């Protein structure tokens, strides 16, 4: 799912009015759309990194894994951290990563390792406590019981687990590369992401390319306008100038804000997923994956997560 | 001609502001000056010297002022958003140039957001800023025998709203 | 804000512009007004459909929170959810959230299952835990230990399989009366 | 908040105790501090010399005048612990009859408007690191340029200027100002106004934009080549008839007319609906010359309106030649 | 509850100008407006 | 002056209609009339009383 998306900011003149007074001049006019304008955006700029905040920061207490990782035969190496890699990030998200003029853009107010070390964390409390840890003093308990919980949580008996550890042991640990590789393998795996950069991208660049039009004017270049032109005639030229080139940027604002809410929409339905199928364990069947759910995963990834149900 | 300035400027046909500098690029000779992907101007050949010049924008963005709140202190700090700080004590960040801010190592909780994980408050006595704290680090001490029961509860109360 | 017309009032500008010329004066005040006023519904109409999702939330949440106790971590705020109390505040609601949450434990050694006659033991209920000496079972989210018996466990396989299954004693309640 | 003008915060302020002339920056503020009330005029204008408007005040201990005239202003005016700043009242435009004190002046829109404010003497050697407000006393509606004050006694005083600031005020529950902020002073502050707020909470606020103003201009052009052909024109060696006159089509070359601005060599330097110094400077289809030879009288003639034989009988221009014309 | 609404599209120009040459020559000095709305249009449809 | 209805007026060159109470408000000698804190006339004082 989407969590976040790029944090952009345009001010209110630099774009209609590339820093000439005369245009400038003109704009204030049109009274205060510009603040409206650009305050849309800093809530959306806002309202970005308090997603991340809302789906992230659900642990007050960061954890770390113990040094020695025996965990009854079940190898996370996959989903930990790794040391060799110089971001301290881990292999799953690490192929992630791999598989993925007037205006402003802000970085995120989270820095992605952070962002990583949440998750970090987050796997930990996840691996070495259990559910506990999501509802307060975090309590350790030998992972292969936390199986047998959960089993338990599924009118599954706690007999069948330690029955077949090895063999259920063995499964879970042939899933998780099976994973590694189809990621790999499908070039449209990723696409939700993907496409969520690609559309704005397309709006961004739709924005700026809409700045070389001469919406019912001479030309598309004011000084030029500014010059060829006397003013007084001009500004019925700039007028229209302005005019589309302002609700040019008003369409993509009412563009912006209905696609940030979705993601909001996305967002808490993760934030949500993230307490329900990772803090603990569901029993919404067909939410936290297909099939009967046992835990969750979740794992970093640009301006977007993944969950392993 | 004029390098490394907010200048404004026309090469022969093309007005517009920036900071232009000698670039690496090698456009076909024929070429004069190069745009970018979104249709820009991104450079362009001084036609005296034919070097290739990068168009750059005059640095800029906007300004937030660091406070604790009004109640504690009238001294402050200021943050220019993302220009170096050659081009405006200073302690420089990813998140701008922010003046009236002394670094420090230590790790703190953050505070005030800034961004790239700046954080800020008032110590013993200025305005300190920092990367700000991951949270606070709690290993747990796991085994494949260790457990840890609760024997003691609260019941508490929050307000969602 | 005029929008470009010569005069911000539309009594005025009637007057101190020309009739057939104010048409296009009048125009620009329409245009501009117009549009202004157009933003903010869809500035508005985006805010509410925001707020009816919120809405829902706490529609359901009271009725989740308050009409039963939802199993759901997290969504009755921090830990275990008890009870939440709904209480009327302009525009919106709050919502005190009685919940539970578990303060001090102490460090416990836990083994998976006890083999008492050849034979495997699961907990019903509890986990087997170790005040060093006495094993003990208890309920999963306080310690209230408890002493071994056939009744609080039940049995299921022999103990050639389970990882780490402890030599024990189980108790029977029948065997001292007969 | 308002946008208005005032004495900015902090402020360096000129402190006296020999009352020369001084000049008025935008705004008039004063605040004599004694209780000997010795400083008790005022005076106004421009050029203060019995020539111009002028504008007088004595303020008595009970008999309060003011007065509009253009008095034969005494340059060294002055009373006695003996009222007579001035030699000559004649053409007076205006009259009228009315222990800190501080004055504000402003010759607005043609009024001028007086502001008080009365305070007890409790300082010893500072202007009080106090606060209040100054209540309007009189506005008056006198048409006078003014451009210098000077203060009349028979002590100290402070004197700065009033600036164009922005203020925020905060009104009390009662219409009076028990406390105000600049805008335009300091960063803490500069946040209280765009918060229109008077008291900040703890965090960050936008406040407004950093943005870097271009410090020069530049323009550069290739190496300009092809020069047109002129001195074949002007230095040309032969001439043909007036009948003859040869015209000479200009092709795709750059023009260069500084030359002919400064060489004198010609005696007219003579252009049409054109200015000299404008058309070396412009671009067109293509030119055409004319180099011939006419009599040291046919001077006059090539011009439009010009109709003589050399004109009509032997080389022709058209009412609306646009362009220019030599003659030596 | 409501599923999903009719799936409706619109073109460009279409409906802004129907089928003359001169009407869209004018307005194509209006930048990529319209391909964008087709855009939205389709996302929607797709969406349904 | 005409209170309690709705009417124009004119106060020393306040125009605009509405309804005419005593206000409970206390001005300053000096000053003329009221404001709303967004911006709208809110209080005169008649010259007359
Ligand atoms: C805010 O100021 C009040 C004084 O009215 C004081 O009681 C309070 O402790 C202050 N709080 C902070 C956070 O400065
Ligand atoms: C800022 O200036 C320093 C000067 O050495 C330079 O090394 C650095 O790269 C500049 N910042 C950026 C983001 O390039
Ligand atoms: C933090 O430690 C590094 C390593 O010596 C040093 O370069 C830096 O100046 C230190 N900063 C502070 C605030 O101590
Ligand atoms: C349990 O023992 C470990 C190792 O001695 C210790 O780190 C941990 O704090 C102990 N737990 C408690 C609750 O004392
Ligand atoms: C737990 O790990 C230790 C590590 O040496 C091992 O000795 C012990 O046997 C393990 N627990 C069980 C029940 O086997
Ligand atoms: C006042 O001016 C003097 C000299 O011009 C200067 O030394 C002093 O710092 C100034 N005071 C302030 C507050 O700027
Ligand atoms: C409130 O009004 C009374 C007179 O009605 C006045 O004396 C008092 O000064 C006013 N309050 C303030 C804070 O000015
Ligand atoms: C332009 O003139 C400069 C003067 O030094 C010369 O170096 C350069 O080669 C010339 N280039 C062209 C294209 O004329």
């Amino acid at each position: 799912l989407p969590v976040s998306m790029t944090k952009t900011s345009v001010d209110c003149t630099m774009y209609i009015c590339g820093d000439s007074t005369e245009c400038s001049n003109l704009l204030l006019q049109y009274g205060s759309f510009c603040t409206q304008l650009n305050r849309a955006l800093t809530g959306i700029a806002v309202e970005q990194d308090k997603n991340t905040q809302e789906v992230f920061a659900q642990v007050k207490q960061i954890y770390k894994t113990p040094p020695i990782k025996d965990f009854g035969g079940f190898n996370f190496s996959q989903i930990l951290p790794d040391p060799s890699k110089p971001s301290k990030r881990s292999p799953i998200e690490d192929l992630l990563f791999n598989k993925v003029n007037g205006l402003t853009v802000l970085p995120p107010l989270l820095t992605d390792e952070m962002i990583a070390q949440y998750t970090s964390a987050l796997l930990a409390g996840t691996i070495t406590s259990g559910w506990t840890f999501g509802a307060g003093p975090a309590l350790q308990i030998p992972f292969p019981m936390q199986m047998a919980y959960r089993f338990n949580g599924i009118g599954v008996t706690q007999n069948v687990l330690y029955e077949n550890q090895k063999l259920i042991a063995n499964q879970f640990n042939s899933a998780i590369g099976k994973i590694q590789d189809s990621l790999s393998s499908t070039p449209s795996a990723l696409g939700k992401l993907q496409d969520v950069v690609n559309q704005n991208a397309q709006a961004l660049n739709t924005l700026v390319k809409q700045l070389s039009s001469n919406f019912g004017a001479i030309s598309s270049v004011l000084n030029d306008i500014l010059s060829r032109l006397d003013p007084p005639e001009a500004e019925v030229q700039i007028d229209r100038l302005i005019t589309g080139r302002l609700q040019s940027l008003q369409t993509y604002v009412t563009q912006q804000l209905i696609r940030a809410a979705e993601i909001r929409a996305s967002a808490n339905l993760a934030a949500t997923k993230m307490s329900e199928c990772v803090l603990g364990q569901s029993k919404r069947v067909d939410f936290c994956g297909k099939g009967y759910h046992l835990m969750s995963f979740p794992q970093s990834a640009p301006h977007g997560v993944v969950f392993l149900h | 001609l004029v390098k490394n300035k907010c200048v404004n400027f026309n090469f022969n046909g093309l007005t517009g502001t920036g900071v232009l500098t000698e670039s690496n690029k090698k456009f076909l000779p024929f070429q004069q000056f190069g745009r970018d992907i979104a249709d820009t101007t991104d450079a362009v050949r001084d036609p005296q010297t034919l070097e290739i010049l990068d168009i750059t924008p005059c640095s800029f963005g906007g300004v937030s002022v660091i406070t604790p709140g009004t109640n504690t202190s009238n001294q402050v700090a200021v943050l220019y958003q993302d220009v170096n700080c050659t081009e405006v004590n200073v302690f420089q960040t990813r998140a701008g140039c922010l003046i009236g801010a002394e670094h420090v190592n230590n790790s703190y909780e953050c505070d005030i957001p800034i961004g790239a994980g700046i954080c800020a408050s008032y110590q013993t006595q200025s305005i300190i800023a920092y990367t700000m704290s991951l949270g606070a680090e709690n290993s747990v001490a796991y085994s494949n025998n260790s457990i840890a029961i609760p024997t003691n509860f609260t019941i508490s109360v929050t307000t969602e709203i | 804000s005029n929008f470009g017309a010569i005069s911000s009032v539309l009594n005025d500008i009637l007057s101190r512009l020309d009739p057939p010329e104010a048409e296009v004066q009048i125009d620009r005040l329409i245009t501009g007004r117009l549009q202004s006023l157009q933003t903010y519904v869809t500035q508005q109409l985006i805010r509410a459909a925001e707020i009816r999702a919120s809405a829902n939330l706490a529609a359901t949440k009271m009725s989740e929170c308050v009409l039963g106790q939802s199993k759901r971590v997290d969504f009755c705020g921090k830990g275990y959810h008890l009870m939440s109390f709904p209480q009327s505040a302009p525009h919106g609601v709050v919502f005190l959230h009685v919940t539970y949450v578990p303060a001090q434990e102490k460090n416990f050694t836990t083994a998976p299952a006890i083999c008492h006659d050849g034979k495997a033991h699961f907990p019903r209920e509890g986990v087997f835990v170790s005040n060093g000496t006495h094993w003990f079972v208890t309920q999963r989210n306080f310690y209230e230990p408890q002493i071994i018996t056939t009744d609080n466990t039940f049995v299921s396989g022999n103990c050639d399989v389970v990882i780490g299954i402890v030599n024990n004693t189980v108790y029977d309640p029948l065997q001292p009366e007969l | 908040s308002t946008q208005d003008l005032f004495l900015p915060f902090f402020s360096n302020v000129t402190w006296f105790h020999d009352n020369p002339v001084l000049p008025f920056n935008d705004g008039v503020y004063f605040a004599s501090t004694e209780k000997s009330n010795i400083i008790r005029g005022w005076i106004f204008g421009t050029t203060l010399d019995s020539k111009t408007q002028s504008l007088l005040i004595v303020n008595n201990a009970t008999n309060v005048v003011i007065k509009v005239c253009e008095f034969q202003f005494c340059n060294d005016p002055f009373l006695g612990v003996e009222f007579r700043v001035y030699s000559s009242a004649n053409n007076c435009t205006f009259e009228y009859v009315s222990n800190l004190r501080e004055f504000v002046f402003k010759n607005i829109d043609g009024y001028f408007k007086i502001y008080s404010k009365h305070t007890p003497i409790n300082l010893v050697r500072d202007l009080p690191q106090g606060f209040s407000a100054l209540e309007p006393l009189v506005d008056l509606p006198i048409g006078i340029n003014i451009t210098r004050f000077q203060t009349l006694l028979a002590a100290a005083y402070y004197v700065g200027y009033l600036q164009p600031r922005t203020f925020l005020l905060k009104y009390n529950e009662n219409g009076t100002i028990t406390d105000a902020v600049d805008c335009a002073l300091d960063p803490l502050s500069e946040t209280k106004c765009t918060l229109k707020s008077f008291t900040v909470e703890k965090g960050i606020y936008q406040t407004s934009n950093f943005r870097v103003q271009p410090t020069e201009s530049i323009v550069r052009f290739p190496n300009i080549t092809n020069l047109c052909p002129f001195g074949e024109v002007f230095n040309a060696t032969r001439f043909a008839s007036v009948y003859a006159w040869n015209r000479k089509r200009i092709s795709n070359c750059v023009a260069d007319y500084s030359v002919l601005y400064n060489s004198a060599s010609f005696s007219t330097f003579k252009c049409y609906g054109v200015s000299p110094t404008k058309l070396n400077d412009l671009c067109f289809t293509n030119v055409y010359a004319d180099s011939f030879v006419i009599r040291g009288d046919e001077v006059r003639q090539i011009a439009p309106g010009q109709t003589g034989k050399i004109a009509d009988y032997n080389y022709k221009l058209p009412d609306d030649f646009t362009g220019c014309v030599i003659a030596w």
